């Protein structure tokens, strides 16, 4: 039973057990070799894991069947822990729709590229748009944008 | 260097799965 798996995928990835979650994932793509959910929690059960390359292999292998339910934001993310600046900022740029993932990404490139006046416009509207756990470490951030401008 | 916080990788998460059941 396919919802069976997807049940198992559910729990390993609320439990935040990537691991296991991945491995129930690969039962799933055999049966469904296409279903871009299934890759989609593939590449993310790999960044998880810190298989950035492996990551960006799968969305690399799979562009036609993801295109358009794509992984912009996961694919520039590995290009970015990858050091491969430049093409992660082509990806962000690249991306049929925009999101607040994308966004928060966006401003952690141009912090990378040095381009610190756009960096802090994208800065404080993440700081104002955004309500999470993490509004001391964005904050941080901001501050840090500020610092190399001085 | 400042400190400086990889926050979009808060962000790699499933997608919701619920039509997957
Ligand atoms: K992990």
């Amino acid at each position: 039973s396919v919802p069976a798996l997807w049940s198992e995928v559910n729990r390993y990835g609320q439990n935040g057990d990537f691991t296991r979650a991945l491995k129930t994932v690969n039962k799933i793509l055999q049966i469904n070799k296409d279903d871009v959910t299934a890759l989609h929690c593939k590449v993310v059960c790999l960044i998880q894991n810190g298989s950035f390359k492996e990551a960006l292999n799968v969305i690399n292998t799979h562009t036609k069947v993801l295109a358009n339910n794509s992984l912009s934001f996961e694919k520039a993310y590995c290009e970015y822990r990858l050091n491969r600046i430049e093409n992660a900022l082509k990806t962000i740029e690249s991306a049929n729709q925009q999101t607040d993932k994308l966004k928060e990404l966006y401003g952690q490139v141009l912090y990378r590229l040095e381009r610190y006046d756009e960096c802090l416009a994208v800065y404080r509207d993440l700081v104002r748009n955004s309500q999470d756990d993490y509004d001391e470490e964005r904050k941080t951030n901001l501050s840090a944008v500020v610092a190399a401008q001085s | 260097k400042p400190l400086f916080f990889d926050l979009a990788l808060n962000h790699v998460a499933f997608p919701p799965l619920e039509d997957k059941l």
